[PDB]
């Protein structure tokens, strides 16, 4: 699929995906949520090759749900995207490696702190405050480099990431549809239903 | 490099009538501009009033006939002598194609019978095991220059009854055997005549309850 | 997958009113260079049989194999081997063509053209081609290679149709072989001067006939050809 | 293809074969490769017969003109002209070729153009696909100054072996003598020649 | 091929045509492009012949062991997913097969699109094959959740006209179905040579073509 | 197709089947490959048949300036010089593949030409991709001081073994003969040996059959008077 | 990317006693697509008849370049244009163009004026002249064309039997190739009147 | 460039065309105006390779307005028409074609009707009540079939050309930043400001 | 490379030349072609090195095998483990081998196994890139029941025409010869082989 941003501010984590998929050139859906929710305060949103995206997440999600019914015990976002980039690094030697990139938010409830890591599908490993992958990145990330603060509210974190979607749909010849947020923090996982 | 194909050319043609179907196909085989063959059957009794020809690669025609023979006995010794009809042996030879869906039998499968109503039936394949019954079928290198003519000829299509003009189209009248053989040996002889691959010879299996019988009609040998 | 390195020729045969006639050149070539001037590829199996091979000649010589371990496994615990159970025309092309179809299947074939020729039990002639692709075919005549092209005209002339076999005879049928030998030795590159012959008939038996020769070639026209167009001289 | 062009005590004689290929297929079997382009100046051809045909039909034209305006050529004059046609336009050509003639002053001469364009005047030349087989016996049984019916066994029996084991090279065994006597045509049909 | 499956107030209908190729070449004008896998799931198929026949039956030789293990119909949900599983298998192995999975279930009428590399799709409305651009133009325009059966039947019906007469690689008849929650209900074959100069009179469409 | 050349006591003749396909199906069943160069110089082509009749055409129409000019009966050296250089200058790309035959005052002649320009003389030839099946009897049959009579036969032998047994040939045999001293006689359809059978039904319709939506006159004439 | 194949199109011409027919679909696409419903492939130089199938740029082009010539001719020799004649000035137009050729398939079908004669022939894209007694086909459905035809026609039919054995074979071979159909028009020509008609046929 | 459209109603020819233009990853303008005005009754729209397009129909333009000055006198859009596809089938034998698809809308004062011609850069010419370039037909020509009527009106046109530009923009990947649609008529060739 | 072995009336004699080529360069100038695989059955090799090797090491472990169940093998026994492998690894192998021996039996033998891996007994062989412009003199100059010093100066003549025609032959002859008597090893240098 097309484009997935992310942005840790002061007290959670912000996750925007599109919600376009074409097959030919047909866009044969407008509302499609490229995430899965891999424990109560650490989500996962998924970009790349067709088919690939989804069964890799349901995946690493049916794995994460084992260990916490196992240990009884939620895992740290650190632990599971450390997991993840394992399985990557495993798999682009494969016979036919899963080409997907991803992000994972998460809220570590021990620290009580957010926490974003990027994971492209080589297995390339790193924690940053604001994220993207393919060409997202080249649009967004001077706006995000102007406009970021780390003590920024949650409120805030929205706003700027508006302006990320706004350039995006100025300057990106692709129409991706628009994009379904959702934020993880201390309470949980929630998905912003007006965007 | 090497090449596991080839083609052997030849045409087969199968027509379902009411009670009877007729499965036919020439005697020709070849490779390139030779000839092999003048008389190399192509269309063979199967066995429970079934017939069956695999047009294309004649290697891998003569493979899957004997396979499907196989299957026949073998359905026999596991299931009491039971008898297997014409739908059974369709969906079986479905299996039997796409055992091969990475390295296909290159051939244009065509059976015909009678089903359990006792009605004629034909069957229709592709080299990979899609199938599906049908009325009227040519298979094989002049199969676009008859099917045409069998949509004419055999369905009526495009024609129309006389004075309406265009309103009404002309009755789905049933053929009778001696009809579809006519339609079968002038399908074949206009064939021969515009495809240099078709030719020498043409033999017909007719199969009624009474059994399967055969006929055969010399062709043009240029 | 390969690619023929030693290789043989045309293979021809026919059908007559007793018996089936085969035959095939001495050669064995090495690409554009006549390398193997004793090579047999005519390879009978017991006394009703004779196996025509063409192409490659590494893989020849594995077939030879195969049909010469097939007679001793059949004489097992057979005290029919010469007699009822004795190995068969059909029976011996069924094994080659079930093999040459399986090789091919594998990606992994025979390079060759083969023509099983011979007398079944019941007196009836058996003549039937397999090649490395498994396909098989039969006809009055047959033949491999340029055989096919220039061979099979010939010899049509005299069996064009299943019903002039019992007006042949083996004088006629030995005699177009003959000058279709000779016609191949004119006009394929590939082929030589040398020869053998076999026959096999239902009253008289197996002939094999070795040493052979092209004869009563024409050459003297050559002498007044003279330039490609203008020269006179 | 098998072709040679040697000079002897009297002369010089060409000879070839007569076997002309379309891959495997004899398209001819009784062809004329020794062409001549004057009356005593010949050649032998070997590669693209269009190629050869086109340039020896060139060559004659010239040699019929510098006749008409300077008198006889020279085989020397000849080969410059095969080799002038060969070199400037051997990105589009295929051809191998023996020139041999004989004068009164020089006697008999033997030039080899190979693929390039290059010229080497030679005692004795051989060239074509079967020339490859005779090199050994060809370099030990020649000599210079050989009779006439010397010089005829020799090209008679290298050619024979040529063709033996080349598949395309052979047929009949064609001639060309060239002496201040005139200009001898032979011809060697395979019962003489195979049984050597 | 075009193919067509859409949810709605009373179910969902879905709509084939029966074309076949081999090139330029029509090989066939009637083939059955809908699968009866139970008498509450339907299959589209869109693709190789071959691999929707062979995969489709499989799946519903599956569907049936489901019935027989726990005594109960299963989902659409689950039957979608089953098919994306073995899709998954056969992974860059050259399967081309695009489908959609119908049929009523317990949370009400369900609607799946699954293709060849595993992709599983939810929705309302879904279009296939060649000619699917040509049919999603008059589905978005006239597509309501409202629509009487009767009203429902002809919109797919006329979506796949629009693409029959346009799209090269569609054509031949129109195969309907609607499914409700006591099973599915076939509505026939229609020819599209007779239906297109039916349509043409009564709606006052294809006022290019002449007739 | 197939095509063969062949000499004899007073002169030469030539032969060709009458099919022509566009791959392995049959355009016309009754093709004439027999082509006039001159009046007595006539020759045969396989290959790209739009090639073997164009430079036919064109080395045709420059041979009768020619004549004129010199005021003298054409040659079959000409027409062979004027064909190969043409060919030869295209390198290939015109798929001309002829046997050439004639008579002139200088006697009997009978070439063979390649596309790429290269010649043959022989006393008897053949081309096409029947060229191996007429070729075998033509080897087997041949031989020194035929008759008319006897080249005819041999001739049309050749032929009919290309149209039993080659794919690329078929239906009828033509033939022309070129004698010295004599006119040329072109025999179109020699042999008939592949007539069509008569069919087992008439498909005539009945009329009103075929549905129709407009009719119209159309005005082929020019614009009238008054 | 075939040229011969981007279009679509197909073109049929028969003789009878006395009379000519020719015939073609009235499809235009771009591949799938389909374009026009409208675009006939039959043009007329006077009382001759040319039918062109292959690149529809080349079928235009060629349309305006045989009218540029006819209307010259005519002024010259102060007559209409002859089937037989035409015949070899497209030959002659089409070979011109041997190594940049137009991807068609002509057609031409008439009757000579002063002899009475019915003419039909048919060429390649370079142009090798087909001159067949019986029919001509051309176009992406030439196979389906050749076996209707074949099966179909017999010789010395009347002006409105052989309407009807042209129509059924243009039609049901149009109804097996995916790049024609989408209408069909068909011209009856006799010495001195010239009907044309147009066929209902499937849409799609 | 990516989409024309043209419909042919009773009294007047529409013409929508795409306003973006975009360079490697980004979209550098979107207001770009395809188009060029032949005659005073005579409009063409185009799209194709970069940079081709404008230069082919400055080219047709100058030619144009030529043949205007030399006459005083407007040429029928048939006949531009016609000399557009010949430069057309002129160019693709050319050592480098120009790769240029058009739709030529105009006006007739002799006949008093609107004509529209497509061509595209082969040199394919057809008179249509309605045309398209690229993949535009694939979405549009279903709705054209089923609403379009030879008596409809200006503004019944501009309903219908809405509506295909919705569909476009629902079912295509492509964002082509919505059309300038303009009008030949009777009066001459006018821009709808508001669409 | 050009070897050769010959059959005469004692036994049979192995030669071959010592150049080793990496394109144009000579990567050895005294490299030992001629092979033990038994004490009287030795074999000469053409083709990549690294195969030729391998294969020969692996026959001599067989027939030293073979000899300590079943006695001393034949020389027919040797080429058909040659032939054995040579055949079944076609595909990854590029060998050109030839295989001689003496028995008291069957005396002087010799066997040649081209590239596909077929078998061909014989009275002499040649192979190797220097043996195509030998075949005609080879023919014409062999003879049965030679004696050891014909045979000798018959390898000698052809290997010296092999290494005069053929860059990628040449240094000092090597030869074995094979007999009841023993195993012989002979020499010869370039001035003494280049005058000939
Ligand atoms: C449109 C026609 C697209 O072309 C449809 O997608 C259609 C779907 C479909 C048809 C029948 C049954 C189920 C689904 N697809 C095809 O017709 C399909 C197109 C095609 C071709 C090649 C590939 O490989 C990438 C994919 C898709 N055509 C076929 O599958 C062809 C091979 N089928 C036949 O040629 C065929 C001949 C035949 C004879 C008798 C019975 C069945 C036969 C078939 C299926
Ligand atoms: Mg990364
Ligand atoms: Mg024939
Ligand atoms: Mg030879
Ligand atoms: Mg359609
Ligand atoms: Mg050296």
């Amino acid at each position: 699929m097309d484009i997935i941003l992310g942005i840790r501010v002061q007290d959670s984590v912000i996750l925007a995906s599109s919600k376009a998929v074409t097959r030919g050139i047909s866009v044969l859906k407008d509302s499609d949520d490229k995430t899965r929710q891999l424990s109560p305060h650490t989500l996962m949103s998924f970009a790349g090759e067709a088919g690939d995206t989804v069964q890799f997440a349901e995946y690493i999600q049916a794995n994460i749900q084992l260990y916490s019914i196992r240990e009884d015990y939620e895992l740290s976002p650190q632990a599971v995207s450390s997991f993840v980039r394992q399985e990557l690094a495993k798999s682009i030697r494969s016979r036919r490696p899963y080409q997907v990139n991803v992000l994972i938010g998460g809220y570590d409830k021990k620290k009580n702190k957010p926490e974003l890591y990027q994971i492209d599908y080589l297995g390339t490993k790193v924690e940053l405050p604001y994220g993207a992958h393919g060409y997202s990145g080249f649009y967004t990330f001077s706006l995000l480099d102007h406009h970021y603060r780390p003590d920024m509210t949650t409120e805030e974190g929205l706003d700027l990431l508006k302006l990320c979607v706004q350039e995006l749909e100025k300057r990106m010849p692709m129409d991706f549809k628009g994009v379904i947020v959702k934020i993880v923090d201390k309470d949980g996982i929630r998905q912003v239903d007006d965007f | 490099q090497f090449n596991p194909y080839g083609d052997n050319g030849g045409t087969i043609l199968g027509i379902a009538g009411e009670d009877f179907a007729v499965l036919a196909g020439d005697t020709r085989n070849i490779t390139d501009y030779s000839i092999n063959s003048r008389y190399e059957p192509k269309v063979f009794d199967c066995g429970d009033n079934i017939v069956m020809s695999a047009n294309g690669f004649a290697a891998d025609g003569d493979a899957l006939v004997k396979r499907f023979k196989n299957s026949v006995k073998w359905y026999h010794f596991d299931h009491n002598d039971k008898k297997l009809s014409i739908n059974s042996a369709a969906r079986n030879i479905q299996h039997l194609l796409y055992s091969r869906r990475f390295f296909p039998y290159y051939v244009y499968n065509i059976i015909a019978g009678l089903d359990e109503d006792g009605k004629g039936a034909v069957y229709s394949f592709d080299p990979v095991g899609s199938y599906q019954r049908e009325q009227c079928r040519a298979g094989g290198a002049a199969a676009s220059l008859i099917m045409p003519f069998l949509d004419n000829q055999v369905n009526f299509k495009n024609q129309y009854e006389p004075g309406t003009n265009g309103k009404v189209k002309k009755p789905l009248k049933y053929l009778s055997v001696e009809e579809v053989i006519k339609l079968v040996r002038d399908s074949f002889t206009s064939a021969t005549e515009r495809h240099i691959q078709v030719g020498d010879g043409l033999e017909i299996l007719i199969v009624t309850k009474d059994g399967v019988r055969k006929e055969f009609y010399e062709l043009k040998r240029d | 997958t390969q690619q023929p390195i030693v290789t043989g020729t045309s293979v021809i045969s026919m059908k007559y009113d007793n018996g089936v006639i085969i035959a095939a050149d001495n050669l064995g070539s090495y690409g554009s260079l006549l390398r193997f001037n004793g090579v047999e590829r005519l390879i009978p199996v017991g006394d009703n049989t004779v196996v025509g091979i063409s192409g490659d000649i590494s893989d020849m010589q594995h077939i030879e194999r195969l049909l010469k371990d097939l007679v001793t496994e059949n004489a097992y615990d057979n005290p029919l081997a010469d007699a009822e159970e004795a190995l068969e025309p059909s029976y011996i092309f069924e094994y080659l063509a079930t093999v040459m179809y399986q090789r091919r299947s594998k990606m992994n074939p025979l390079w060759n053209a083969i023509i099983v020729a011979g007398v079944q039990s019941n007196g009836d002639q058996f003549l039937r081609y397999v090649n490395l692709l498994g396909v098989t075919y039969s006809s009055p005549t047959l033949a491999t290679g340029f055989g096919a092209h220039m061979a099979n005209p010939l010899l049509r002339k005299v069996v064009d149709r299943e019903s002039d076999i019992p007006k042949t005879t083996v004088q006629v049928a030995e005699e177009a072989i003959v000058n279709a030998m000779r016609v191949l030795y004119y006009r394929d590159a590939r082929s030589s001067r040398n020869f053998s012959l076999a026959i096999i008939d239902k009253n008289t038996g197996l002939t094999f006939k070795k040493n052979l020769q092209v004869e009563n070639m024409k050459w003297d026209f050559a002498k007044d050809i003279k330039g490609y167009g203008t020269q006179k001289i | 293809t098998s072709i040679m062009a040697v000079t002897f005590k009297d002369g010089v004689i060409l000879g070839a074969d007569s076997r002309t290929t379309t891959g495997a297929y004899i398209a001819n079997r009784v062809t004329d490769k020794l062409t001549r382009v004057h009356d005593k100046i010949w050649c032998c051809r070997s590669g693209s017969a269009a190629d050869t045909q086109a340039i020896a039909d060139i060559v004659q034209y010239h040699l019929e003109l510098y006749t008409s305006q300077y008198g006889t050529p020279s085989t020397e004059t000849a080969a410059s002209v095969f080799k002038e046609l060969c070199y400037e336009n051997k990105d589009n050509l295929t051809a191998g070729i023996i020139v041999a003639g004989y004068d009164d002053k020089n006697k008999g001469e033997v030039y080899t153009i190979p693929l390039g364009g290059s010229v080497h005047k030679l005692p004795y030349a051989i060239a074509g696909s079967g020339s490859t087989f005779i090199y050994g016996y060809c370099d030990k049984n020649f000599r210079e100054n050989m009779s006439k019916e010397e010089t005829v066994d020799f090209i008679k029996h290298s050619l024979s072996q040529a063709i033996k084991w080349d598949g395309s090279s052979g047929g009949v065994i064609r001639m060309v003598v060239l002496t201040a006597a005139g200009v001898e045509r032979l011809i060697f049909y395979p019962d003489e020649y195979e049984q050597l | 091929t075009t193919t067509l499956a859409f949810k709605f107030q009373h179910g969902v209908i879905a709509a084939v045509d029966s074309r076949a190729s081999a090139g330029s070449y029509i090989s066939a004008l009637r083939m059955n492009k809908v699968i009866e896998i139970n008498p509450y799931l339907l299959g589209t198929m869109s693709g190789c012949a071959a691999d929707c026949q062979y995969w489709e039956r499989l799946l519903a030789k599956e569907c049936r062991l489901y019935y027989l293990r726990n005594g109960e119909r299963i989902s659409v949900s689950a039957a979608s997913k089953l098919l994306s599983n073995m899709m998954c298998q056969y992974r860059g192995m050259g399967l081309s097969m695009g489908s959609m999975i119908c049929g009523w279930d317990k949370k009400g009428p369900g609607l799946y699109y699954v293709d060849e590399h595993g992709t599983r799709l939810s929705g309302n409305m879904f279009s296939t094959g060649s000619g699917n651009t040509y049919a999603y133009g008059v589905l978005d325009s006239n597509y309501k959740w409202d629509l009487s059966v009767e009203d429902a039947l002809y919109l797919g019906k006329r979506s796949i006209l629009a693409a029959a007469h346009r799209d090269a690689y569609s054509g031949g008849s129109v195969n309907l179905y609607h499914v409700t929650e006591d099973g599915w209900i076939y509505h026939g074959n229609h020819d599209v040579g007779e239906l297109f100069w039916k349509v043409k009179e009564e709606e006052g469409s294809f006022n290019n073509v002449i007739g | 197709t197939t095509i063969v050349g062949v000499k004899f006591n007073n002169g030469v003749v030539i032969a060709a089947d009458t099919r022509s396909t566009q791959g392995p199906i049959v355009a016309d069943k009754n093709c004439a490959k027999l082509h006039r160069i001159s009046p007595k110089i006539w020759c045969a082509g396989a290959g790209t048949a739009a090639d073997t009749e164009a430079v036919t055409q064109l080395i045709g129409s420059n041979i009768e300036l020619h004549s004129l000019y010199t005021s003298r009966e054409p040659r079959v050296v000409s027409a062979l010089q004027m064909l190969k250089q043409h060919l030869f200058k295209y390198q290939g790309h015109i798929g001309a593949y002829l046997i050439v035959a004639g008579v002139d005052p200088t006697g009997s002649h009978l070439f063979s030409i390649h596309a790429h320009g290269s010649t043959d003389v022989g006393y008897y030839l053949s081309l096409g991709s029947g060229s191996l099946a007429a070729m075998a009897v033509l080897e087997s049959h041949w031989k020194q001081d035929l008759t008319k009579e006897e080249a005819i036969k041999l001739a049309s032998d050749a032929i009919q073994a290309g149209i039993w047994n080659d794919l690329g040939s078929g239906s009828n045999v033509d033939v022309c003969v070129m004698e010295i001293g004599k006119d040329a006689e072109y025999l179109r359809n020699y042999l008939t040996p592949n007539v069509r059978e008569e069919k087992q039904k008439s498909y005539k319709f009945p009329r009103g059959t075929t549905a129709v939506l407009k009719e119209s006159i159309v005005n082929i004439c020019d614009i009238q008077e008054e | 990317s075939d040229p011969s194949s981007i279009n679509g199109g197909i073109v049929v011409a028969m003789t009878g006693k006395d009379c000519v027919a020719i015939a073609c679909d009235l499809r235009l696409g771009s591949q799938s697509l389909g374009v026009s419903n409208k675009f006939e492939k039959i043009f007329h130089y006077g009382h001759v008849f040319l039918g062109i199938t292959g690149l529809a740029t080349d079928v235009t082009t060629l349309n305006e370049m045989f009218r540029y010539k006819t209307n010259l001719y005519k002024l010259k020799e102060e007559r209409a244009i002859e089937p037989e004649t035409f015949t070899q000035l497209v030959s002659s137009s089409l070979y011109e163009r041997r190594f940049g050729p137009y991807f068609v398939g002509p057609v031409v079908a008439g009757i000579n004026s002063k002899s009475g004669k019915p003419f039909i022939a048919g060429f390649d894209l370079i142009g090798c002249i087909d001159e067949a007694k019986d029919f001509i086909v051309s176009g992406t459905a030439s196979d389906q064309l050749f076996g209707m035809c074949e099966s179909l026609y017999e010789p010395n039919l009347e002006p409105e039997d052989l309407f009807e054995t042209i129509s059924q074979a243009l039609l049901n071979a149009a109804d097996r190739d995916a790049l024609s159909g989408w209408g069909a028009v068909v011209y009856i020509i006799k010495k001195d009147e010239v009907v044309k008609r147009y066929l209902k046929m499937r849409q799609d």
